[PDB]
């Protein structure tokens, strides 16, 4: 819905919503790493063949 | 009357290991810290390390850490100062120093208030 | 020591896992007293193990 | 070589007063109080002369004296003496646990 | 006048502990106002008097 007539200013580099975003983002990142596997015995030496 | 006493002037050859015995007479050597001083002859003075003998705990300076280890024998009232791989440039006077007083709390370890100090030793090498 | 009237605490040595899960390495640490228990039955000087 | 600097030698005539400049910095002089001179007579084993920035002993005058300033603390000698004629190494505390010793002062009274 | 060590158990964190002593070794406490605790000790006893 246009607003037929407004005064109104706009700033785009101190807006709060894409702070929220970014908290949105890595918190849910870390709920959706939560339910899998996390390694750890693969802290073992590899032995890897000398390709040249 | 308190009074520091050391072995007399020392004579060796170069690279021998040197045990130099200080003897603390007329006081109680279990409370007082005591002090080991270099003096080359004719020159400024340079500190060697303490021991508490009522601990047996020792610190060397960090110039002879792994070198230089001071024991004591109550039963004699002797305090050694151990000096290992001696190099010529070892030529100097030894001191033997009585430091601060030791107590079960507080510490005096680091304290210079060196009061007396022993007759010495000119150690000859080169 | 003859009756220092200092508590010295217990000076201890262990094994602890370095940047690989299966070589493993010596290491020493020096604990307070209380925290340290003896673990043989028999009458040993030698070995301990944490009060946990 | 000592960590502190320190003169070597002043010079002068009985009767006057001195500052000989022992420095450090915060490690070791600026931030602690733990600062000693000893008087070094020609040949002679060292005699304690000022401990802990100004005390004096037994068997020691009011004709000496010193004081603490930031990372320098100073000999001063006043009424002086021909006696007294002695080299000076200022003394102090160093952190971890050790002692430092400074200067080579030799005084000289004509 | 203890120094702390690092000891590192497995992958991505530490175990602190004393790893040596500088100086010599001495002994803790508290250090408590002598008369003081005395008038202290008194001034409880003459309110606490009244109900023995
Ligand atoms: C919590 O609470 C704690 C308390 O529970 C508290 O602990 C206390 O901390 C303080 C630190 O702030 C400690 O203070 C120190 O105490 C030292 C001990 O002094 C007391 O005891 C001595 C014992 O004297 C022995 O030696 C004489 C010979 O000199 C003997 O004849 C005596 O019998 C006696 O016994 C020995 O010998 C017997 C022989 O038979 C033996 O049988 C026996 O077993 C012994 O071996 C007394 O002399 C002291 O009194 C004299 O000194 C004071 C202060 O000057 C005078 O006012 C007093 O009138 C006496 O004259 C005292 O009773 C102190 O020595 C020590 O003071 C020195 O060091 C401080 C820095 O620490 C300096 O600032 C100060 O100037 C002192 O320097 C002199 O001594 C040092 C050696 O230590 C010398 O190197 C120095 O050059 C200077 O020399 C003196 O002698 C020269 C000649 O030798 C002379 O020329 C000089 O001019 C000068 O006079 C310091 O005050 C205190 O001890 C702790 N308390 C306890 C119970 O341990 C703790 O801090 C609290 N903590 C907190 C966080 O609150
Ligand atoms: C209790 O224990 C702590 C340690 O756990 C002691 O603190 C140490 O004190 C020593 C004093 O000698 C420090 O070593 C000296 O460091 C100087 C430079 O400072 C370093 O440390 C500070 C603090 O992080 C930094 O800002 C700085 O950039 C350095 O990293 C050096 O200049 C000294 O060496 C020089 O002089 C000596 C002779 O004096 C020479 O032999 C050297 O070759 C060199 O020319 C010296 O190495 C040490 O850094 C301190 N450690 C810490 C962790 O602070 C306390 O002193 C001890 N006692 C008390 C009462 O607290
Ligand atoms: C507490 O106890 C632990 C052990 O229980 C002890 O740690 C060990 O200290 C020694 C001595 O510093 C370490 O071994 C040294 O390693 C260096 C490496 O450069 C060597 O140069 C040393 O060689 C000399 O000293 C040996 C005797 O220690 C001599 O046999 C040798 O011929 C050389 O003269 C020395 O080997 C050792 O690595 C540690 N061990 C561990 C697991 O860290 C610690 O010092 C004790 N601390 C206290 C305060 O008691």
């Amino acid at each position: 819905l246009v607003l037929g007539n407004v005064t109104e200013n706009f700033n785009m580099w101190k807006n709060d919503m894409v702070d929220q975003m970014h908290e949105d983002i890595i918190s849910l990142w870390d709920q959706s790493l939560k339910p899998c596997v996390k390694l750890t015995p693969l802290c073992v030496t590899l032995i890897c063949s000398n390709a040249t | 009357q308190v009074q520091l006493v050391q072995s007399g002037a020392e004579v060796k050859k170069p690279g021998a290991s040197v045990k130099v015995s200080c003897k603390a007479s007329g006081y109680t050597f279990t409370d007082y810290y005591i002090h080991w001083v270099r003096q080359a002859p004719g020159q400024g003075l340079e500190w060697m390390g303490w021991i508490n003998p009522n601990t047996g705990r020792t610190n060397s300076a960090q110039k002879f850490q792994g070198r230089v280890t001071m024991t004591r024998d109550t039963s004699i009232s002797t305090a050694y100062m151990e000096l290992s791989r001696l190099r010529s440039d070892d030529t100097a006077v030894y001191y033997c120093a009585r430091g601060g007083w030791i107590g079960l709390y507080y510490d005096s370890s680091g304290y210079p208030n060196f009061d007396y100090w022993g007759q010495g030793t000119l150690v000859t090498v080169s | 020591v003859k009756n220092g009237t200092v508590e010295e605490m217990k000076n201890c040595s262990f094994n602890t896992t370095t940047e690989i899960r299966d070589k493993e390495k010596k290491e020493y640490a020096l604990f307070y007293k209380p925290d340290i228990v003896p673990l043989s039955e028999t009458n040993n000087t030698s070995e301990y193990r944490l009060i946990n | 070589q000592s960590a502190l600097t320190q003169p070597a030698s002043v010079s002068g005539s009985p009767g006057q007063s001195i500052t000989i400049s022992c420095t450090g910095t915060s490690y070791d002089v600026g931030s602690y109080n733990l600062v000693s001179w000893y008087q070094q007579h020609p040949g002679k084993a060292p005699k304690l002369m000022i401990y802990e920035v100004s005390k004096r002993p037994s068997g020691v005058s009011n004709r000496f004296s010193g004081s603490k300033s930031g990372n320098t603390a100073s000999l001063t000698i006043s009424g002086l003496q021909a006696e007294d004629e002695a080299d000076y190494y200022c003394c102090s505390y160093a952190g971890s646990s050790t002692v430092v010793f400074g200067g080579g002062t030799k005084l000289t009274v004509l | 006048n203890n120094t702390r060590k690092s000891v590192r158990i497995g992958p991505g964190q530490t175990f602190y502990a004393t790893g040596d002593i500088i100086g010599d070794i001495k002994q803790a406490h508290c250090n408590i106002s002598e008369e003081k605790w005395n008038d202290t000790l008194q001034k409880v006893g003459i309110e606490l008097q009244k109900h023995f």
